[PDB]
């Protein structure tokens, strides 16, 4: 079945880096990434209400969302279904245009914020992944370094993409 | 409008296949708490931020459905802000207590947000619990979450009357602390934040504080693209 | 018979909605061409002075969605009312379908909107007449234009507001359907500068884009300036 | 300028002087009415009016609102009847709500405000009708004259109607001879009326603080004195 | 001349309290045919001229019945007459489904008193240009109320509605001393009352087609006598 | 009943008589400006009472709508006052409440012309017989200051005044402004522009000015959120006031 | 045309049935006056009644609002009594949503938002009432407030309403223990602007104090008077 | 899981008026969520309230009271304690599917001169010379029934109250704490409190 | 005279219960294209287990507005809540606007909302009949 599975995201050094076991889970609008865990319609269901959110934002602002703008977007945009939520495990991963401050950011069906600096993950297997994610990780890693953080802590979680998030440039990869 | 109710259904079908302290004190009220978070037993987030403000001299804390404390908190505070700017008049903490009660209580208590809502105003320091079902109290100390027993148990042991700032200060971020040891909610730092009638609202963060990296080349890539947006 | 939009003369004809095309007749000129390669929009800034922020006065090019843009004559406030609902429906059209809007189906929409307060006694015509351009998949580069009335044309070049017959006529004199994009550019600004009430075409009096290629370009004032200085005015 | 030509045709318009001509025509309307009066005594209160197939025990101008309290209308028939049963309603939703007789100021505020609202909207005429309410109350006894503008304020005696003038110079001077019982005042009323009859009568020794008729022999020894 | 700016509605007065818009409703009756109305202390009468549009029409009907015990006249406009009765019947009803009690006559001319009223206020609608005659038998004994469209209900010994009511009602006024006494013998209340409407006649004369009469008592439910019934009356 | 006839309707010159008739309603009232500087934004008016024993720190022209957003009027001040509170509301109900964030100039600006663009459709209703200047600070757009007219339409300025004194104001704003003013210059400019505008007694007292600047951290009410950021928008003091008309 | 009955804008850019609607606020001859002390507030109002059949004791213009909120009003006593109503349900509304006593600015700036409402809908008539509210507010202390037709307010340090508004004003404006005193004063100014020497009965006056806000009753008027004939 | 008003509550008339008196514990089960709760409720000058069954529902329909008796009063000044009465009853009553409350009304009325309703969770309305309500006035029944007296004097009264409300605090685990009272009379509102070291020993 | 909203629950059901989306062809059964509901599937029997709040947050502010009319008939009698109701149907009937979604500024003034906001306000939440001409005709009752 194509529901469920499992989205991390991980902050390096001027640099993030979100990853899923994937049909696709990783959505963009603009320099911000959203995963979603889930029911695959719920996952659709909320690519298509934040594309039309963003774009309309990008339209009358003449300006791309900012990932902390995004994630509070996120956050109300699942507190108005407070009641029969969206069955999901969203995840934003993005870096400020202005600062250049990485950031991460995920959340439970209602849009509580976790906002964790180090690293977040999302829907099954998530304590497994917890655990695999707090050894492996460490603080400032550099981009390759943490892509090779991330992508053996999902490997090892239980056929992945790895986003490389820099300020002007995105690296997409594959892993088996 | 509103709060939507249109996946109910959907949603049944579906399924059928921390501790927080205020403290007034001789001129003022602290309120502290724990940095924890937790989903289910795992630590979602250390150094969570449970202190909210309602507005610069109204600050909140709260326990239940964290994202219902949450909308709740930021509605109050931005009618608290709304109803300043219309009267010109700084905030009372009575105000925002009715109207946080009366929100929560038009949900029947579905909005499951409980909270301790402490403050200072042009008459003086106030400190009140608010329950999901929209049920007030006021108090001289409060305690919540599932470590309320033991910070309770510290003030009870410790509070008195005419306590200074520092002292209050102390009190609170030992009741906290007793819950962070006592209560497995609890952990990690002491977030405090200090009202005092006359002054500026002193917000005290982590006012106490209580290699296995791969080689690079490890991960077998399998291909490579580049996505630009 | 005048006094409400609900009310036909003897004659048949509906005064209050010929006032409200009458209104655009002193917006100042909006003019688009449709080249083989892209569409050239620019309007006169009539409204000027020199306190007014030009860099940032975005007030008569608007896009409403990526491959489509409008250019407004007329009253802005319902012009800007208009184009937020056409964005809004944009948007539900590709939340829908998945697919970009074609750009008469938006115009369609903008133009049933506009007819409805011709028809309702409590709403006045939207005094504004929008050009359309975009590009489609199924037809391509298209441009048209829409009247305070609600009724609809396609064209391969339109000006509306003041001057509307002079630019007409000469784009009716100088347009020819194999330009290029660049020949098109030069066509409009030559059109401007001859129909224009002020002394000179300054750059500042202008408001120009492009749909080409899909990309769109509203012109920042120094390429504004550039492609003036390129064209000779 | 009585007519107000331009500002006249139309409810809640003011004039250029501020003036409401609707509202002053309604009292115009007022000034057509039968001629009544009221009459305040130092224990109560008496009401008269001026006024063949009709059934006798049936023709009745003064009307009973409660018992608490009576009243008598001039001007429009309809519009009177409609304020009457407007008052006697809210008398008794306050009963009903309060477990006593309405006082006199809070009907008499009430009814004010009934009637001015019908000043507020052009989709709504002003009464074409003035009161006079009064009776017995908590505080004493209170008369009222209630005005088509929703003016209204406490009197000793009041007039309304075509003969209002003379009745109130008449009331007038009554009022500085005595700066009266029950008994006087009504002869005094009966007077006044003459200067086919009926009266009423509020007063706590009299008629034990209820509003009741004065009829039969009281009524001839009225009209005697008259 | 003036009246003609100041009569556009029910909700202007005149520079004189006129109303005149309420005036050309009562008016509107004048305009409607004569029927008569009478009562002794035991029974009581109505008695109506009907007309018809063409000698190739049937006569229109006059009298109604709001129950066994009350029944209705009418004189002026057929829809608004239409409306009351309705409205009149379904208050006689409403009344006998909650309290199973007969609603007192008096009672129903005073809900009609309201209804009538509430039009000549607002601003849309108009006065109902009818008037009505009403008699009933009750608790209290006979009724006859005489409604008219402004608002006004009187109850009345005998009366007259339509376009010469007044010939009617003067030979009423000249005679009721006789006909409120004619207890239990309700064929010669009858025959006053055919008597008082042969009165206020002209070029015409009263036939079993054109004449409708009714009657109700103490022993004798609302019943309506029309066409060869009438032949024993006229 | 269930309609009401258009209020604003177009003359057959083509113009909307009502918005005209506000225009000049706006032309009446008592001049205001405003003036961006590179490093702020001025907004002054003065202060006309119609007795000295009316209360001058209650005739509250100038208003806060965000902490980096205030606005100026002139004309009916009742409904410059029913339109601040729904702006207010707006920014909180529509950007505050999704974003997190206050809207930014240009957005509020453009609600503010929204609600006022639809009293000129309403048939219940005239459109507001007020402009608002409305200066601003935005993280992205900068300062920013613009002129909402009573047809809804906005327009960014530099500079700008309106009512009484506009066109002589602006005429002097045209001759003073420079690309290169400081807030400072920029104060004393509208100072001045103020003072050959006004009539009769020119003081602090019968002026005000507000500033959007730097976050005024003293302003904020709080300590302890690094990150977090004073007010922009600040009003100064009568006494500031007379402190400045002494240079 | 229309600009006539119904308040939408002239060519001028006025409001006609606005100004209209102010001059019915002088359709009655009463003038008042209300001033400050350091802590209580005075209204001063006269009571014209010169019918001997009419009963002055039901004869006042001045109404309490809330417990601490007074306010006295010029114009047509039936708009009067329906804006005391409207004001009184209002500061009712106001305690029980918000928890504290309303202060009297935000009664003002509430009725003159409705005022506003009156001046901009097409089918509402301006009220035609001018509003001066008293209060001693708890952080503002002594205030007086004024609302106008137009749904303009603002504060004062002391008002005069009416036909000669300006003599008192200008007679305040020539000046500029106990609200005992503070009534003494404001009826003497009163005298010395108007010419008149009140009656007992030519005058109410109405006083708010830091606890509550109450009406003088006519034996009190009276030996204000008997105290100002002292001097 | 409502907060519930685990309460004994006592007004008792007397000579003079009224006294109000209740303990000021407050129950989450068996975790006194406050011990120094004041259950005592002005909802007008005179007119004083105490509030059973659960805390949210009570503190709803006293503040929509206060609310129409603040109104009322501003309309016809001071209302009736039957007044307050009436709307405690309308409010219970028409809720009564929705909310589960029951008040103690006790107040002073210078006609009246003192009067106590209770409004059981039916939404009753009793006028009586005393009531108790809560958890712990079931222990109290049989002394207040033996002791109570018509026209007590003030002294006798707190007395009164003091023993009664000492054996509820004694007997109930779900009230306890300070007892507090207020007196009513025409001289004023009177606050009075005593402390478990005050009626504990007796 | 009601704190949380009673009347909750439709008493009554036909097919012909919801007017303005019949079916021109048999007017007893709705018009399922019309109704954009996604076909007859939302049939009217499936108005079945409701969350319990839903049926009081929606009519919760009506059920204030009537408790607060009848406090208003109670104390200052028929003409305050009257007046009120005629100021408000006023309100309401005079602004149309087929396009904007917002609250009427003067219709939040006489609610007393200018300083509130509730979720409605925050979160104010189609190939057929979402017209102009739609709203004109449910307007108007064409």
């Amino acid at each position: 079945s194509i529901n469920g599975g499992i989205v991390v995201a991980m902050t390096g050094k001027d640099c993030v880096a979100i990853a899923c076991d994937l049909f696709e889970k990783i959505f963009h609008y603009g320099h911000v990434f959203l995963g979603i865990t889930g029911l695959a319609t719920d996952v659709t269901t909320l690519n298509e209400m934040f594309r039309y959110k963003t774009n309309l934002y990008k339209l009358k602002e003449e300006r791309a969302i900012e990932p902390e703008t995004f994630t509070q977007l996120v956050s109300s945009s699942l507190y108005e279904r407070r009641f029969g939520p969206y069955f999901v495990g969203p995840v934003v991963a993005g870096i400020n245009s202005k600062s250049g401050k990485p950031f991460i950011a995920g959340f439970d069906l209602i849009g509580c914020i976790d906002e964790a600096k180090d690293f977040i993950v999302s829907g099954t297997a998530s304590d497994q992944l917890f655990g695999m994610c707090e050894s492996l990780y460490e603080p400032n890693l550099e981009p390759e370094d943490l892509f090779e953080t991330i992508s053996q802590a999902l490997l090892n979680a239980a056929g992945a993409v790895v986003y490389i998030i820099k300020k002007d440039e995105v690296v997409k990869r594959y892993l088996k | 409008a509103g709060l939507s109710f249109d996946n109910y259904q959907r949603n049944n079908f579906l399924a059928e296949n921390t501790t927080i302290v205020g403290v007034k004190f001789n001129n003022g009220v602290v309120i502290a708490a724990d940095t924890r978070s937790t989903q289910g037993p795992i630590v979602a987030d250390k150094n969570c931020a449970k202190l909210h403000r309602i507005s610069p001299k109204i600050w909140c804390a709260g326990a239940g459905t964290a994202a219902d404390t949450e909308a709740v908190t930021q509605l109050i505070g931005s009618n608290i802000e709304l109803h300043s700017l219309y009267t010109s008049r700084e905030p009372r903490v009575v105000s925002a207590l009715q109207m946080l009660k009366q929100h929560l209580f038009k949900y029947q208590g579905h909005i499951g947000a409980y909270l301790i809502v402490a403050g200072v105003d042009p008459t003086g320091s106030h400190l009140f619990s608010i329950h999901a079902h929209g049920s007030t109290d006021v108090g001289y100390y409060l305690s919540l979450g599932s470590g309320s027993l033991a910070a309770m148990a510290v003030l009870e042991s410790h509070w008195k009357q005419d306590l200074t700032k520092e002292e209050a200060i102390k009190l609170a971020s030992d009741a906290i602390q007793a819950g962070i040891w006592n209560d497995l909610g609890s952990g990690s730092n002491v977030d405090v934040c200090v009202m005092e009638i006359g002054k500026d609202a002193e917000y005290l963060r982590n006012y106490l504080t209580p290699s296995y990296k791969f080689p690079r080349g490890t991960t077998a890539v399998l291909k490579e693209s580049i996505v630009n947006i | 018979y005048d006094s409400r939009t609900t009310i036909f003369s003897p004659e048949g004809r509906l005064y209050q909605v010929e006032y409200a095309l009458e209104s655009i007749s002193h917006a100042g000129t909006a003019i688009g061409i449709m080249a083989s390669d892209g569409i050239v929009l620019a309007a006169e800034r009539k409204v000027t002075s020199t306190l007014l922020e030009q860099d940032t006065s975005t007030e008569k090019l608007y896009k409403l969605n990526d491959k489509i843009a409008v250019a407004v004559a007329g009253l802005t406030a319902d012009a800007e009312i208009l184009i937020n609902t056409a964005r809004i429906h944009a948007q539900n059209y590709l939340k829908t379908y998945n697919e970009d809007i074609p750009v008469e189906i938006l115009v369609r929409r903008l133009s049933d909107i506009k007819q409805g307060y011709t028809q309702h006694g409590g709403l006045r015509p939207f005094g504004v007449s929008f050009i359309y351009a975009g590009y489609d998949d199924r037809y391509g580069y298209q441009l048209y234009t829409s009247n305070p009335s609600g009724n609809y044309t396609g064209w391969k070049a339109i000006s509306v507001g003041a001057n509307t017959s002079a630019a007409q006529t000469l784009l009716q004199m100088d347009y020819k359907d194999d330009m290029k994009v660049d020949d098109a550019i030069e066509l409009a600004l030559k059109t401007l500068s001859k129909t224009t009430d002020s002394s000179a075409l300054t750059y500042d009096r202008l408001e120009f884009a492009t749909i080409r290629k899909v990309y769109q370009k509203i012109f920042k004032p120094q390429e504004i300036k550039d492609i003036l200085v390129k064209t000779g005015i | 300028t009585s007519i107000g030509t331009g500002y006249d045709l139309s409810n809640s318009v003011f004039s250029p002087d501020g003036r409401n001509f609707q509202v002053e025509y309604a009292v115009k309307a007022v000034e057509n009415g039968t001629t009544s009066i009221g009459i305040k005594c130092n224990d109560g209160v008496v009401f008269a009016v001026e006024k063949k197939l009709l059934v006798p025990q049936k023709n009745v101008k003064i009307q009973v609102v409660d018992r608490h309290i009576g009243c008598v209308y001039s001007g429009l028939i309809p519009d009177g009847r409609h304020l009457v049963n407007r008052g006697r309603e809210e008398a008794a939703s306050f009963k009903k709500l309060y477990k006593t007789p309405i006082p006199i100021p809070a009907f008499a505020d009430r009814l004010g405000q009934y009637v001015q609202a019908h000043t507020l909207y052009n989709s709504v005429r002003p009464f074409g009708v003035s009161t006079i309410f009064g009776g017995v109350d908590k505080n004493g006894a209170h008369l009222y004259m209630l005005e088509p503008s929703g003016s209204y304020w406490g009197y000793k005696g009041a007039a309304t109607g075509k003969g209002r003038q003379s009745a109130k110079a008449e009331l007038e001077k009554l009022v500085d001879h005595h700066p009266l019982s029950a008994r006087e005042a009504v002869k005094q009323a009966a007077k006044i009326i003459y200067l086919e009859l009926e009266i009423s009568w509020c007063s706590l020794s009299e008629t034990n603080g209820l509003h009741k008729f004065v009829k039969g022999d009281l009524l001839q020894e009225a009209i005697d004195f008259a | 001349m003036f009246r003609n700016n100041y009569d556009g509605d029910t909700v202007t007065f005149s520079p004189t309290g006129r109303l005149f818009q309420v005036e050309y409703a009562l008016e509107a009756i004048k305009q409607g045919s004569v029927t008569v109305g009478l009562r002794s202390n035991t029974h009581a009468v109505l008695v109506a001229l009907k007309r018809n549009a063409d000698e190739l029409s049937s006569y229109q009907k006059k009298i109604i019945k709001c129950d066994e015990h009350m029944g209705l006249s009418l004189a002026g406009l057929a829809p608004d007459a239409r409306v009351l009765s309705n409205y009149l019947r379904q208050q006689c009803n409403y009344s006998s489904l909650v309290f199973n009690r007969k609603l007192a006559v008096e009672r129903a001319g005073h809900l009609l008193c309201d209804k009538a009223q509430k039009n000549t206020q607002s601003y849309g609608g108009r006065p109902y240009g009818v008037g009505l005659l009403i008699i009933g038998y009750d608790k209290s004994g006979a009724h006859l109320l005489e409604f008219q469209p402004s608002g006004n209900v009187t109850e009345l010994y005998g009366t007259a509605i339509g376009a010469r009511s007044q010939g009617a009602k003067t030979y009423l006024e000249r005679t009721l001393d006789t006909f409120i006494k004619i207890d239990g013998n309700p064929d010669e209340l009858i025959k006053a009352g055919v008597e008082a409407i042969s009165q206020s006649l002209r070029d015409e004369s009263l036939t079993v087609d054109n004449l409708s009469i009714a009657i109700v008592g103490k022993d004798t439910p609302f019943t309506i006598y029309d066409g060869e019934a009438v032949a024993k009356y006229i | 009943d269930r309609y009401s006839f258009s209020l604003t309707t177009f003359s057959p010159s083509g113009k909307l008589g009502q918005i005209d008739y506000a225009l000049t309603a706006v032309k009446q009232g008592v001049t205001s400006l405003g003036i961006k500087a590179t490093n702020g934004v001025v907004i002054a008016t003065e202060k006309k009472s119609s007795s000295p024993l009316a209360m001058s720190e209650t005739l509250s022209k100038v208003s806060l709508l965000t902490p980096d957003i205030g606005a100026v009027y002139s004309g009916m001040g009742p409904d410059y006052r029913v339109l601040v509170d729904k702006s207010r509301k707006v920014a909180h109900t529509s950007y505050k409440r999704i974003y997190g964030e206050y809207p930014p100039t240009k957005l509020l600006v453009s609600e503010v012309a929204k609600i006022m663009q639809e009293a000129t459709q309403s048939g219940g209703v005239r459109p507001f017989g007020v402009s608002l200047l409305i200066a601003g600070h935005d993280e992205f757009n900068g300062f920013s200051l613009y002129q909402v007219d009573p047809s809804g339409s906005y327009f960014p300025w530099k500079a700008t005044a309106i009512g009484k004194g506009s066109v002589a104001a602006k005429t002097f704003l045209e001759k003073r402004w420079n690309d290169e003013l400081e807030l400072e210059d920029a104060i004393h400019i509208a100072l001045l522009t103020l003072k050959e505008s006004v009539e009769g007694e020119f003081n602090g007292d019968t002026i005000e000015l507000a500033i959007i600047g730097d976050e005024n951290p003293d302003l904020l009410g709080y300590t302890g959120i690094p990150t977090d950021k004073g007010p922009r928008f600040r009003k100064l003091t009568s006494q500031e006031i007379n402190d400045r008309l002494e240079a | 045309g229309y600009d006539r009955h119904i308040t939408i804008f002239s060519p001028e850019g006025r409001l006609y049935q606005v100004e209209y609607a102010f001059k019915a606020t002088n359709q009655t001859n009463i003038n008042s006056l209300a001033v400050r002390g350091k802590d209580c507030t005075v209204v001063i109002s006269q009571k014209k009644v010169p019918d001997k059949l009419l009963d002055p004791t039901t004869v006042s213009y001045i109404f309490c609002i809330s417990r601490t909120i007074g306010m006295v009003v010029n114009g047509p006593i039936p708009d009067a009594r329906n804006a005391a109503l409207r004001a009184k349900a209002e500061a009712a509304e106001f305690r029980y949503k918000y928890g504290y006593d309303m202060p009297c600015d935000v009664l003002a700036k509430r009725m003159a938002n409705l005022s506003q409402i009156y001046t901009q809908r097409a089918y509402m008539r301006p009220l035609g009432v001018i509003l001066t509210f008293v209060s001693v507010d708890e952080e503002l202390g002594p205030s007086i407030y004024k609302t106008d037709p137009a749904g303009y307010y603002v504060g004062y340090k002391a008002t005069a309403t009416g036909p000669k508004q300006q003599e008192i004003t200008t007679n305040l404006e020539n000046h500029f223990e106990s609200w005992e005193k503070v009534v003494e004063f404001a009826i003497t100014h009163m005298i010395d602007a108007l010419g008149t020497e009140f009656s007992k009965n030519d005058l109410e006056v109405g006083v708010a104090t830091k606890d509550k806000f109450f009406t003088l009753s006519a034996e009190n008027i009276e030996e204000r008077l008997v105290a100002i004939a002292e001097q | 899981g409502e907060v519930s008003l685990g309460t004994s509550i006592m007004a008792v008339t007397f000579k003079d008026g009224v006294i109000l008196g209740a303990d000021s514990r407050t129950t989450t089960g068996a975790y006194i969520a406050n011990r120094v709760t004041d259950k005592l409720t002005r909802v007008h000058d005179k007119i004083w309230c105490c509030r059973s069954g659960s805390a949210a529902d009570t503190q709803a329909i006293a503040d929509i009271v206060q609310y129409h008796l603040e109104l009322y009063t501003s309309q016809y000044g001071t209302p009736s304690t039957e007044t307050a009465a009436s709307v405690f009853k309308e409010l219970c009553y028409e809720n009564k599917d929705n909310l589960t409350a029951g008040i103690i009304v006790a107040g002073y009325d210078d006609k009246n001169k003192g009067e106590v309703y209770t409004i059981p969770l039916g939404g009753s309305v009793h006028k009586l010379p005393y009531a108790i309500a809560g958890s712990g006035s079931t222990f109290i029944y049989g002394y207040c029934d033996k002791n109570f007296r018509e026209n007590m004097s003030k002294e006798e009264t707190v007395d009164f109250i003091k023993h009664s409300l000492s054996q509820a605090i004694k007997w109930d685990g779900s009230s306890g704490g300070v007892i507090r009272m207020v007196v009513l009379t025409a001289a004023g509102v009177e606050r009075l409190i005593f402390y478990p070291d005050e009626y504990e020993q007796l | 005279m009601n704190i949380v909203p009673q009347d909750t629950f439709k008493s009554q059901v036909s097919t012909d219960q919801d007017k303005s989306v019949l079916s021109s062809a048999v007017p007893s059964l709705p018009d399922t294209l019309r109704q954009q509901e996604g076909g007859a599937v939302p049939l009217s029997t499936q108005l079945n287990d409701r969350h319990p709040l839903e049926s009081t947050l929606k009519n919760w502010e009506t059920t204030q507005r009537q408790r607060q009319m009848e406090q208003y008939r109670q104390i200052f009698g028929i003409a305050e809540p009257m007046k009120r109701t005629m100021e408000m149907e006023i309100v309401n009937r005079t602004d149309f606007n087929p396009l904007s979604t917002n609250g009427s500024i003067h219709r939040d003034i006489l609610l007393n909302k200018e300083c509130s906001i509730d979720w409605e306000d925050v979160y104010p939440g189609t190939m057929v009949g979402d017209d102009v001409h739609s709203k004109i005709e449910k307007q108007l009752g064409i």
